[PDB]
């Protein structure tokens, strides 16, 4: 997962330090499916 | 159009990388890639301008690497419908700015650049 | 044809003056092979997974064309690719998919 | 929104209907409304 070494050097030497994407749609149904599929 | 794919990531100033959540002023950084290589570039920044580039013209300035060895399509989160990249694009004057590096002919072809031209 | 992939959160009528905590949510998504669709995805919270196929299902899903739901007009509501076939999967939708072929 | 077929295809069949939030979408054209103000 993730982006590559390369990427992550560039991004902070260029443009600045990276933040998370919040899709609690995606998180709570994948939460919801670690339950069901247990 | 379905080799086109739409990448963003949110970030902070370095200067703010070890500040309290309050003291955080984000921007987002954006990517178009037109297969394996960034057709179009572009940056919401909380303290400056925008920040738009192209390929061909802004070369230099841009992303180097080709999509495979970003590992954006491994960064959960990361991608974005093309929608969510026009409607910043065009807020942020990028019509103007890649038909004007057309016509001075420092734009590489793109999918993007036949998208406008298509246009006009 | 263009390939599109809706999804709808939803509660319950039951959950509906809940506390955002106690509202116990379950995910609606539709996949549309250009005006029709193919796919339909319901994750709900409290019965197993409900997974339609066109051809085999079209009966229990929905049966409106792409144009005639909306769904490219609402806000938040189209999802890329994988955010729909990761929940696919999960759901036994792979095989689903294959035994509906021979069946 | 969605049509009032698909309302009431959704609220009969399936639930009612919540919201999604980006707050990326939100905040940069929160962000772009005053750049451009």
């Amino acid at each position: 997962s993730g982006t590559s070494s390369a990427f992550s050097s560039y991004f902070n030497n260029k443009v600045g330090i990276p933040q998370e994407h919040v899709d609690h749609d995606d998180f709570d149904a994948n939460q919801l499916l670690n339950k069901i599929n247990e | 159009k379905r080799q086109q794919r739409f990448f963003r990531i949110p970030f902070i100033r370095p200067a703010d990388q070890y500040k309290d959540p309050q003291n955080k002023k984000k921007g987002w950084w954006y990517a178009h890639f037109d297969g394996p290589w960034i057709a179009r570039q572009m940056e919401l920044h909380p303290d400056k301008p925008p920040i738009l580039l192209v390929a061909g013209k802004d070369d230099m300035e841009m992303c180097e690497l080709n999509l495979e060895e970003t590992g954006l399509t491994r960064k959960r989160g990361a991608e974005i419908l093309p929608r969510q990249f026009e409607e910043i694009w065009e807020r942020c004057g990028g019509i103007q700015y890649l038909q004007s590096a057309i016509e001075s002919r420092q734009a590489r072809p793109t999918y993007a650049t036949a998208m406008l031209q298509n246009l006009l």
